[PDB]
Formats: C-alpha cells, structure tokens, sequence
C-alpha cells in the first residue's frame, strides 16, 4: 500500500513512501502542510473593517 | 526483518558514484530561475568556436602578440615554406593552449575533423597565392612543394574574401586517437607553401601577416574524462 | 538591389551610416528587450526614458599607433556623465539596459592592420600587487579610455592593474577572447564593427555605479603599418547606444 | 550522436564554401566534403561525456584541516569557499554563472601523536560537524552551548563506518552563483572589490565529542563537493596562469604558450 | 538473502533527517483532541501582527 | 505561495487606505499599491519554512550526563525535563500549549580515565538505558533487580554502531502539554507554584552492562529530542531575558533592547 | 511509483529508479541530457550566411 | 527505515560470484563493434578440431 | 544439450564413412554409429560450462604491491597490465582478439612491522586508490595536490569492511583488445616490437590517507580482474612453454611433450 | 521493470532480476548463452563434403 | 548572390580557389569521359585509379621577366614522374586521359602584361 506524493521542487517529480510500523506515532514528520489563516490574530474584531473606509464613522 | 546480504563494495567512497542522500535543509524554497543569455548544454558547443592559434611560438615571441602573427613577405623565389606543425590538437605547443586544446586536455581520446581558417592581414593592394597542405603519417614531413602537393591541399587565392579554410579530415586506422603523445596514433603534418608570390605596388608594404583560427567540425567527439596537466598548486590558496 | 556592406542604424535622433561593414553580431542570439512581470522583483513602477536615453553617445577618440597595446572601456561607467542617461542612472537605485556598440576606424588601401573588438561580460581584472585589489581610478576612467601595456606592470605596494596585454588583465590567453561576442576590423576589408549585446547578469536589475556588467576591449592583433607619404594619424572612435533602458527606486542624487 | 559524413564527388562550379570572411565574428560551418571527395560513413559516436553534468558531477577535495583531542587546537573552523583547491575552481570558472545542487562527503581520519604517556587504551572516537549560516552564534570554545544544534544542521559520526554524506540545495539570494564579480561592496566604489563581495556562504566547525584516550590524537577532516543538476551560462576562456589567492583573480603574467625551435619545427 | 550494498552515509546522525523508528510504547491510546482557540499553522501568522517599536533606545 | 502584487495607477479619491485607527486592536491590511504606483509582479516565493512542523522538527540536545565502569558513580539518572537547554526551551515557549510526538536519539561515548593500572586490554562496552514511568521502582544500585525491565521500556546498545533511537507518543493526561501554568498544586493556594506542578514525566537511568576493562572508563550520554506532528496554540512573545532555573519563569530585569546614539542615528 | 528508463549501452536493456526523499535536491544527477545547440556562439550574426555563398556581396 | 537482517555470508569475497557494481566511468561511449572472422561461443568448437598427436614421444 | 546417439544395425554397402582425406584441411564428422552397431541413447548432458563467459568470468589476482605509513615507500604505483600473472594471461591468449567489460576487486591488508617504538595504540587506517588515465599528472610525492581527484576516478576505503569493487567498461580506441601484435610503433620498422605497442592503459596509485599509529605498518594491495560480457575471435594454440617477461612473447625452447618408454607403453 | 528468467536446473524454477544502475556495464555476466557453431573451424572448405562419399572423386 | 569571378574546382583531395577568373574553356565543346564499349579495341579489362590519378599536380614555377619569349610543356611527359599517375603510366602499355589545366599569375593594379595560354593538340615541332 505505497503512497506516492510530490516532491518539494523549485518554481519557474514524485517520491514513494511506505509505513512499516503499526503505531502511527512512528511515521515521518508532516513537512508539507502549507495552510495559513492569520485572521484569528491580525483582525479579531466583531465588526468588519473595509480597508478603503474610515475606521471611525 | 527482511533477510539481506551485503556484497563486496559496501561502505566505500567511489568519487564517481550516483546515489541519493538525505537533505540537510529540508523543505527549502529555491530561488526561481530567470532567463540568462548563453546557456551551455555541452562542451562541444565551446570547442566548435574559432580561436587564434600561436604559430610563431619561438623564443620571446610567446611574451607578446607576435606569437599569433605568421609573417609573409615578397620573396625573390618560389615554393618556399611559410609554416608547419603536427596534427596533435592537445599535445603540441601550437594547439595545447587554445580553446579546443584546453577542452581536449580534460579527456583521453578524441575523434573528428578539424577546421583551420586563415585570414590575410595585408593591404588591399597586396595579392598572393598560397598552398595549405595536410599529409597523413607514414612518411616524413614534406620538405618541398613537390612533396606537399601530393597530400590533401587547398590553393588559397588572396583577394576580396580575406579568409580561407583548410579542413583536416579524419584519416585514421582507429575510431579514436590519443590526446597524449602516442606513435600508434600519429596524426600527420600541416604545412603551408608559397604558390606564386605576394605582389605589391610602390608605396605599399611588401611584408604582411596571416592569422590562424582553429575549431572542430560536427563529427568531433571526446572520451575518458581526466585531470588537466596544466593547473597545479603547492598549498591551499587564501 | 542592395549590398551587405552598406547598413544604417537609427536610434532616437541619431543615425549611423556605413558603406563597408561586416554583418552585425547580436549578443548570444538574444535581442535586448524589457523586463517581464514573471521575472521582476521590485514592486514599484519603473520609468522608461526611451528616446532620451536610448540614442548614440560618441566618446573621445584614441590614436592607433604602430606600438599600441590596446584599450578598454567599462561600459556602464563610460556614459555615467552624458545626457539624461547619466542623470537617470544617478537619481535611481536600480537599472537595466542592453547596448549597441559601433567601433569605427577608416584608413586607405595602402594601410594594414587588424583590431579585435570584444564585449566581455564581468571582466574582473587583477592587481599588480598580489596583496591588494586595484583602485577605482585605475580600473575605470570615465570620459576617457584605459590603455593596456606591452610589458608586465611592476609589483610593490600599490593598487595598479596588471595591464599586460597578452593576458588581457584577466589572467587568461588573449587569443581565446573570441569565445565572447566579437568582431574584427581588418583595414583591407572591414571599416567598422557593430555588436548588439543584451542585458547579462545573475539578478533582474542592478545598481549601475558599483557594478560594471560588460567591458569593451579593442586590441590590434596585427600592428598598423604604412609607407612614408601616407597619413600617420589614425584614430578610433566608439559610439554606444543604450537599448531598452529602465530604472527603478527613485532617490536623492548621488553615489554613496 | 555526432553527424554522419556525406559522400561527394568532383565539382567545377562558382560555389565557394572554402572562401569566407572571418571579420564577421562567425565560425565557418564547412564539412570535409566541401574541399575534397568523401565517402558515406555511418557515424555512431556520442557526445555523452562532454555534457556539463558529466564534466562537473565528480567529487573533488576542496579543503582539509586538523584538530586534536587535547591541548590548544580543540576544534576546526572553515568559511565555506571552493576557491582554495585549484582543480574544481578551474573547472567551474569555465562559465560566468552556474546553478547547482551540492553533495557533501567528509573523510575523517585520526592519527596517534608521538608522546611519553603510558597505558594508552583508546575508545572509539565520535566526531561532530556543525554548519552555522551567516548570522548565528559561533563556538568560542569546544564545550560551549552552541554545539546543542537546536536549529543548526549537524552530523554525528563514529569512526569505523561509511563516510558521512549530505545533500545541499541551491542556496543563493540571487538567481545564479556568480563565479566572477566586477564591482565593489560599497556604493562609494571603494572597499572590497571582486567576487569576495558575494561570498556570504556560512561556516563549518568540527570537533571530537569524546576524547577517547589518555594520549594525544589528531583528526583530519577532508571535505568533498559534488555539483548536481548543473546549469551554466556565458562560457569564458580557461585560466592559463597559476592562481595566487582565494579571494581575487590576481596572477603573475605568463607567456601565451610553451615554445618550439622554429615556425617549421614539428617537435615541442 | 537479498544482496544489498551500503552507500556512504550509513549509521550517521544528521539532526535534520526524516525517517521511521520503532515505538517504545506500542498500542498506546493517545488522549483525544479538544478545540483550543488560536491554533497556529505558520510563523508568518505571528509576524503579520503589529508590535510597538522602541525608537528612542537612547541611553537609559 | 505568497500573494502577487497588483499593478496600480494614479488616484484622486475620497478613499483613505492609509488613514486608520490602531485603537481597535486591528492590524491594517494595506498593500504597497495603496500608497504608491506599482507594477504587476508574479511572486513565486513559498512560506514552506515558516511552518511550525519545519520550525520545531529538528533534533536538539536537551541534556548530557556521565557515569563510570568502577567507583562510586556507577549509573546515571535524569528526571525528564527539556527546560535545562536554552535553545529548544525558547523555541517551544513561543506558544502556550503544544501537542507532539517525540523522536529520541542517544549519543553515548566513552573515554579512558587517567590511572596507574597496567596491562589494560578492554572489551567492547555495552550500555543499558531504562525508562521508569512515575510510580515504578527505582534502581538503588547498579546490580539491582529493577534492571530486568519486565515491563519498563529499555534499550541495549553496543559501542561502535548507529546511535539508539526510539519514538514516544504524546504522553499526557491532559489534552495538550502546558508550557506555562499559573497556579499551585494544592487547593490551599500554597506549595509548588508554576509549571513544575504539571511535570510528572518519568525518570531515565543509564549504566554499563559490563565493565569492559580493568582500568577506569567514563561514559557520557547525550539526549536529543525531536518533536513530530506538532500542534500549537496561543502564541506568546519571545523570552528576551536570560533563563535562570528549570522549574520556574524567574528572571533578572533587562532593558527593552540595545541602544544607539540618538533618535536619528542609522548605526547600532 | 517506479521510473523505468533505458541504460547507456553501446551501438552497432533498462533500469529501474525510485525516489525515497521528498526533497527533489536529493535525487541522482541528470546524466542523460544529450541536447546541444551551438548556434548561440558559432553563428550569432543578424543576417543568415549561406555556406556556399560569398560572405561579402 | 525498512527493518532488515543480515545473513551469514555478508561482506565476503567469493571469486565466482555474480552481482552488480557501480561503474567508475559513468556515461562512457564504448567503441562500436565490427565484424571479425572466427567468433568463438563455446570451448567445444575448438576441441572438435583435429590436431596432430605425438605418439613417438620416446627419448630425445 | 549434446547430440543423441542414433541406433544402427549391420551394413554391407559401398558407402565409406570411415575412409576420408585429411589433406583437405577438413575434420571428419563421423559418429560412432558409422563404424559399429549402436543403441539409441537419450543424451541429457549440457555444454553450459564450456562457454567463453563461464570459462573467463572468474576473478583472478593479476598483481599485488606494498606501501608503508612512514619512511621512503609511502605510496604504490602499477601500470595496468594483466601479463604479470601466468594464469589469466594463459587463459586470454587462447584467442587473438577479445572484448569485455571488467570488474575490479581490491584486497587491502595491513601488517605491523618489527620496531623498538613503545606505547603504540593505532587508529583505523583509511586507504585511497587513484586511477590516472594516460596523459594526466602523476603523484610525485604522497601529500601532493594530485590526490584531490577532481576528475580522476578514486576509491576511499576504511579497513575492516567489504573489499572495494568497481565496474570498468571496454576502454579501447580500437574495436577489440589485441592479445598479440605483429609489428612496431614507428613506421621506420624499428623501436618497440610486439604487443607493448598497444599497451596505453593508464596507471594505478595507492596510499594511506592517515598514518594511524606511531609505529610502522606495511599495507599490501592485491588487484583482481573479472571479465564480463566476453567476445573472442580467432582461437590460437595454448602456450606450452613457460612465460619470461610481461611485454613480449619470448620463451625458452621446450620439448613437444613429456616422454614414455616405448611406442607401445601404456604408462607415463 | 523486473526480468523473470529460468534457473539452471538438472534434467531427468524461476528467478527475478532488476537493474539498478544506468550503465549497462554494471549488469551481471551473461552466463546463459548456450549457442555454438563449430562450422567456421571444423569444415571451412568451399565445396560441401557428404560424409558417406569418397572425399576424392 | 554569387559572382562570375569566383570559382572553386574540386578533384580528388585537391581544391583550387580563385576570386578573379574568366569563364572556363571546355575543349571543343566536349567534357572528358570514359571509353565506351562500341568504341574500344583492346579486349582485356582496364583499371581506373580515379582519385589516385585524377587530382591536381602542381609543377615548378617560372619567372615572368620583361624579356621572356615564352614557355611550353608536353602534357603527358610533364606528369610522368609524379605520384601514382606516373606509376600507372609506367607499368601499363596503353592509356587514355583528358586534362584540366589551371595557369596562375598574380600581380598588382600597377603592373601590366598579357599572356596567351593555349592547349595545342599534336604540336609537332
Ligand atoms: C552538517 C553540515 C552541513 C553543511 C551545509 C553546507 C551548506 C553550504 C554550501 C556552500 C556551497 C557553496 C557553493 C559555491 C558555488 C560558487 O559560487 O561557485
Ligand atoms: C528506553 C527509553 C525510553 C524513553 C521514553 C521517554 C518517555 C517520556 C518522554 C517525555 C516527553 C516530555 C515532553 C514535554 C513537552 C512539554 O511539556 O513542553
Ligand atoms: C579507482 C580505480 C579505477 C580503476 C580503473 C581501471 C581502468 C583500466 C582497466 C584496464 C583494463 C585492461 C584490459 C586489458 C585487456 C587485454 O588487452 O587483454
């Protein structure tokens, strides 16, 4: 049950991986998880703030 | 445990090997590529370009621009010789330092045809005729124009187009030759002779110069990468 | 019909005419163009002066004598004080340009000689004292040309360039300089030499004061000669035209 | 595969393949069947050893240095720079700009030093090699905290097995590694001139993790580079002269080539 | 016995490596996950937040 | 992949992207094309090295300790705690709560001690490392019965080969490892204050299985942690001050930053 | 996800390769890339030059 | 790390073995073959040819 | 599979399979069922061990040489040539021309030399072997720059594990390796005569990378060839005589065979 | 791209092989090539000689 | 384009180039060919050396002075001692061949003179 995924290559190829142990805590690190959501910290306000609008009106 | 067996050649460091290794910087974003003029994909794209040949490497002439000049003047005779050197593109001093020679040194075997272009650099009033010749090995070098006329020759008529080409073809018993000195793979001799004379009018210089450019043809090839016997060092540079 | 010897080049308000010329050499097969969006890095909007900067600038002439080792010019520095090209490169931080170099030398049918014209990218030069690196007054002389030497420069405790000619200052063999874009001026055939070099660099733009992308070298492989009675003063003229020049990062005037 | 010769015959025409003009900066594309009669030959030779990847992808020693298990020189440091060894430097300088991955291999070997200490019975030696990118702290001593390698890459190697080897990606703030730089660091056109301006590659340190014995031991580390996935631009002429320093292109003027006896002599 | 060959780089400890290792606690039940506010998935979610700059760092 | 700049032109409007109000605790989301004219740039940079998994998944030395093959200190013990090394501690304390698997690697190295004993000819040394979870018996001596490891995890390692390495799952009675705890152990609001309250991780012991030689030998063990499958919550500011102890957040007051000469000086 | 390619053999057989690491910078060297284009250097002129023609006319 | 186990007969040099080894000269162009008379494919093509027998091997 | 005998019976005919004429240079293709009565036999024997690949593909020692870790002989050199060992030379000379790949195996073994130096405690020895093709520079000394192997193939081997082994392709400027050459190097029909004319194979050098100990050590390297993918042409008679030199076919005249007592004696 | 072939067994089973290197000069020896043709040496004459016939007629 | 002045002639391993030449004169309108079967007399099979004999042989040069009456060459005799052409004509009894004669003289724009070049068949003297 091999898993084929894509390699980290430049911009402007695949690799194969097999799990050998029955404990999921032995697998390799989850390196490719490029998901970001800065909205919890940068803009935590109750009311939406349009950029091109007076913050206080 | 999958039962395995190690074979001779384990934990050895062969410098010309091809394996995969763990990366020291994992998940590293490499700078994007940009378009740069003049991308090289083969060393024979460089050897196929002309470069000036130092034929007059005699005495102190190597420490000036006179090594690249071939002197040709008006002669009160005919059929005398201008120059000569052997077809040793990587061993003879005439050829070992040119682009072709430099690239050839990094290899052991070579094959293919050779181009020798000659440019006449007199005045527009000077006229001449020359007889470029290549002689395969088996006899000596030709010592007169009656012995050089019998080989692969071109008769260069000087005027307007000031540049002639002598192509030295591949005439060998083997597919490849050696870049180092080896009698079993001797190349031959290249000579140049006066066909008629250099003729000039009054108030014009009766002494002119020729220049030579060497390059490789489409069939040229090299093999056995090795180290060049030119560069050297005594201690690590700083 | 037309001939291959005659050729006119129009740029800006400048027209160059020649009636005895060899084919034009276009760089490494590439024609100078503008920087694209998929290749840019600086975010702001650049300014393109076009006609005011992309025109023919003529430099001083040098005399070709019977014992001249040769000359060279750092291309970006040579025009840093001419017209609006110099001003735009003095008020901005990054710049990008290709070039069109026309070298001219005329003589009669009773003169002889041969000059090599080569546009060398990133011609890093060496010092006469192994201990240090050469001065900026030694390497680049604006409003003038820099002369080679026929004999090696002496060592000591200075910052002089090793202007020996058969080594080209770069510590190589001069006869191999035909690996770069080049053209020969043969007095019995040629009259002038044109080279159209594009922007070569490892970054999309660069500061134009602390880095010289290319260099123009003129060397007389075959000496100049004539017989008593003919003209003895034979000059050589160089005309450079910037092509597709753009500038980015407007700032105060100066270079510090 | 190289081109195949075409067989030709005798000609009498106004065509002139031999006559050309070299002042145009153009190389003549003349084949041997233009100046003589030839036969048809089926060529099978390949240009597979002249490729830049094949010409450059071979391991080369770029440096080696020593350290000890006791005394003063307890660790070794080396600012990464290939311009110390002549061979690989001269191979790369064939081009103006290059771009490649790297394969590092280390040959670490120990030797017992002469001394008068008795009852020496050494345990296996373990070595640590550590890479510090430009900006990070440096190991002022051998047992300093910097050797914890929380973020800095490092390799632990026990003497007696396969040499350590890693892969380095193309690390450059620019689009290509510049083999030559014609300029200065400062906008004032003074200061550092040349390629030393772009040499911001980090530092490599090496030490013994344990002392092993009660007697003296000196360990030498040899570093080997191997370019992979090579790209190259703008070929240059070969050096010819002998190198002098690692930071500049300085040289001593040398003759074009070696000499012979006359312009007609067929002997070196 | 499947015939193999070891390559340079065996039995070495590269601190930035990515392999699989035997577990010391086999078949261990891990505490279930709960929902905690403010989950971070990138360091640039932190650098994108304002912070006061000490411009007058002069003397005491 | 980072966002791509949008090209803009000249504006004359009642829109005010620059003018904002920072008292709302909201960061302004202004792009450069709001205060100037820009060009369209195709950005290709990636945020693949700023991920918490990439930022934290690197091995770090958290402790090392010594034991001997003879004499008094015959075995080594260490209550597991990462807050002894500064580097990994400061990396983790970026967040309030974390949750990760662990990868343990041990670098065990021996050294021969100075002595006057003669005819020393040592055999290979084997080491045992044993983990005791909180509650189990402890090895009062070196040859005690507890080293039978009937249930306790343990690793036997013979000197000379690859370093021992294991995987530990997220061991916590809670839903996340707390890097900080603002409270006490007792309901009486006295006693142990701080994160030492939640430090119930077990103990690690190490010994020589055989003595090897007739002469003295000291073995040092270095422990390396490597978080995997990391989750993190509630980012905090960096430490700034220097750490003092391993059980508390005590510090010595330090200035906000380092100084310069004036408010207009462009030099450190 | 194995890649089968052809071996370098004489003139006048295949091999198999698998990628084990997720970084494309760990793969083997690109030995078989026999592509050449000498036209950037040998003939860089603006106007085409027919071989059997007077270079200057 | 795929868990393996080495069997008796590892790191041994049996002179009549048949394995694969890394090439010292990678991507080397071998000289093409030509047709040579008298190709041998078995030693029994040679033993099947007559040869004169020294029956009178007596004394000098 | 060998041919199967055909059963025959009694004959009385004008056919003459036995009577032939050997002056035609033709071997008689007579089977036993031509001169006697036979039975049908189903033969199952195979000619699978007489193949040239099976006859020649076995490793053989072609040379061995010594070097030391101190003193004068610090490295070893050997122009590659198989005609030093009698066994493989006599096997190959069965044919005029051959063409094969090669498999190289090296057996490097060290020995401690007698001396009066005390407190010797040696570290593991590492060896380097380097191949220089004809034309390249040579190592005038042990610590010269040529050992950087920028382009020259080389192998680093640490004592204690599997012997180093590599594969060499058919390296020849001709279409086959000539075992015999009837001619000279010069067109003047004087100079080098024989197969030494075609021996342009390169040179092999060997050294210690580290000295290991403070006492003397001598390392011997044995080289083993193994032809693969063999092709052979024009079989020749066996040598019979004993070899004398490695560069020529010189010999001392020897009798046709060994003797017996009479032409009727059934004993050696 | 595995190659399955037959093993050398007695008279009166298969094996698998994979190529790991891109140089054909690294493969195993060609042991099973049982092809013989003694006609170049045993009978090299211009005219055919029938066995049950007078060689000279 | 091309000019009528430039002309190259390739024969064997010899190439002759000229940049200022008049049109080539081809005999009496006939191009040299081989002997046909309806025109042969000798019954045996002839040998054609081709490249070894059909190539450019250069002779000695003569000096053109202000008082030179002229020169002549008996074509078959002139090459009777050059290369394999002479050897083949020395070992055989009958022979047959045509010719391609190229005469060269170069001077400046300040020289004057005129030379007649004529191939005379059966010039009995
Ligand atoms: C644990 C050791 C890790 C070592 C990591 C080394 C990373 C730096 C590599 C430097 C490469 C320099 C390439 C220079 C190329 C050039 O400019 O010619
Ligand atoms: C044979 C040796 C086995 C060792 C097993 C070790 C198991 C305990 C691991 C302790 C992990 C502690 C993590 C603390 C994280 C935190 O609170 O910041
Ligand atoms: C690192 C060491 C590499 C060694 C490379 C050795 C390459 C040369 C092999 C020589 C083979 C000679 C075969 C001779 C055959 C013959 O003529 O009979």
């Amino acid at each position: 049950g091999a898993q084929v995924s894509t390699q980290k290559t430049g911009a402007h190829i695949h690799y194969t991986n097999i799990n050998y142990y029955k404990d999921a805590a032995s697998n390799s690190a989850n390196r490719q998880d490029f998901t970001q959501d800065p909205g919890k910290f940068t803009e935590p306000v109750k009311d939406i703030m349009i950029k091109s609008l007076p913050a206080l009106n | 445990g999958l039962p395995t067996m190690n074979t001779p050649g384990s934990c050895q460091f062969l410098t010309s090997d091809d394996f995969q290794s763990p990366s020291a910087m994992p998940q590293y974003d490499v700078t994007p590529e940009m378009r740069i003029p003049g991308e090289v994909k083969n060393l024979m794209e460089i050897a196929e370009v002309d470069s000036v040949v130092p034929v007059q490497n005699v005495g102190e002439k190597v420490n000036s621009m006179e090594a690249y000049q071939i002197p040709v003047r008006s002669n009160e005779g005919s059929g005398t010789q201008v120059f000569g050197f052997p077809l040793q593109p990587g061993y003879s001093s005439v050829f070992s330092r040119t682009l072709l020679g430099e690239i050839l040194n990094y290899y052991t075997h070579w094959s293919g045809s050779i181009k020798l272009t000659f440019m006449f650099c007199g005045s527009a009033m000077a006229t001449g005729k020359f007889l470029l010749a290549y002689s395969p090995p088996g006899a000596g070098a030709p010592t007169k124009r009656v012995d050089a006329m019998l080989g692969t020759h071109v008769v260069w008529d000087v005027g307007l187009q000031s540049s002639c080409v002598l192509c030295i073809p591949w005439i060998s018993q083997t597919h490849y030759r050696y870049v180092t000195s080896d009698e079993y793979t001797a190349g031959g001799f290249i000579t140049c002779w006066y066909q008629t004379n250099i003729v000039v009018p009054a108030d014009a210089q009766s002494s002119c110069y020729i220049m030579c450019f060497v390059s490789a043809c489409n069939d040229f090839s090299v093999r056995l990468l090795k180290d060049t016997p030119f560069i050297s060092q005594q201690n690590f540079f700083q | 019909g037309y001939s291959d010897r005659a050729r006119s080049i129009t740029l800006g308000n400048s027209t160059i005419t020649t009636q005895e010329c060899a084919n034009v050499v276009v760089g490494y097969g590439v024609w100078p163009d503008y920087l694209k969006d998929s290749e840019a890095t600086a975010e702001d909007q650049p300014t393109q002066p076009d006609v005011a900067t992309c025109r023919f600038y003529t430099l001083d002439s040098v005399q070709w004598q019977k014992t001249s080792p040769g000359w060279w010019w750092k291309l970006p520095d040579a025009l840093s004080n001419l017209g609006l090209f110099g001003q735009n490169m003095q008020y901005h931080y990054l710049g990008r340009t290709g070039y069109t170099v026309h070298v001219q030398c005329n003589a009669s049918k009773f003169h002889q000689g041969c000059l090599l014209v080569v546009c060398v990218p990133e011609a890093e030069m060496g010092c006469a004292t192994l201990d240090n690196t050469p001065s900026s007054a030694e390497l680049l002389g604006g409003d003038s040309a820099k002369e080679f030497a026929d004999k090696p420069v002496a060592s000591g405790s200075n910052k002089l360039v090793q202007r020996v000619v058969y080594n080209a200052g770069m510590g190589v063999g001069v006869g191999n300089l035909t690996i770069f874009p080049h053209q020969w001026i043969n007095l019995r055939t040629n009259n002038s030499a044109t080279i159209v070099m594009p922007y070569t660099n490892s970054v999309p733009m660069d500061n134009m004061f602390r880095h010289n992308n290319v260099t123009l070298m003129v060397i007389p492989f075959v000496p100049l000669d004539y017989c008593p009675g003919s003209t003895t003063y034979v000059p050589i003229t160089v005309t450079i035209a910037p092509m597709c020049a753009e500038y980015n990062g407007l700032r105060l005037a100066g270079h510090q | 595969r190289v081109a195949d010769t075409v067989g030709t015959g005798p000609t009498n025409s106004e065509a002139i393949p031999a006559l050309t003009a070299a002042e145009t900066g153009h190389t003549s594309q003349v084949v041997p069947g233009d100046t003589m009669q030839t036969r048809h030959v089926k060529n099978y030779h390949s240009r597979s050893e002249s490729t830049i990847e094949n010409f450059l992808c071979r391991s080369a020693c770029v440096y080696f240095t020593e350290y000890e298990n006791s005394g003063a020189k307890r660790y070794a440091e080396w600012v990464l720079t290939p311009r110390q060894a002549a061979q690989l430097r001269r191979k790369l300088e064939f081009f103006t700009y290059v771009r490649f991955d790297l394969e590092l291999t280390f040959v670490i070997t120990s030797t017992q030093q002469p001394s008068t200490t008795q009852n020496q019975d050494a345990q296996i030696l373990t070595h640590q090699i550590m890479y510090v990118p430009p900006g990070g702290p440096v190991p002022d001593k051998v047992d300093s905290y910097v050797w914890q390698t929380s973020t800095n890459p490092s390799v632990f190697w026990t003497e007696g097995n396969a040499p350590p080897r890693m892969s380095i990606p193309f690390l450059s703030i620019g689009n290509a590694y510049s083999n030559f730089y014609d300029g200065w660091s400062e906008f004032s056109r003074n200061g550092v001139y040349g390629i030393n301006t772009l040499n911001n590659m980090g530092t490599l340190y090496a030490r013994h993790v344990n002392a092993g014995s009660t007697g003296p031991i000196k360990s030498t580390i040899r570093i080997y580079f191997k370019p992979k996935h090579v790209k190259a631009w703008i070929p240059r002429p070969p050096r010819l002269c002998q190198y002098e320093k690692a930071k500049n292109v300085n040289f001593q003027p040398s003759g074009v080539t070696t000499t012979r006896q006359s312009i007609t002599t067929m002997t070196n």
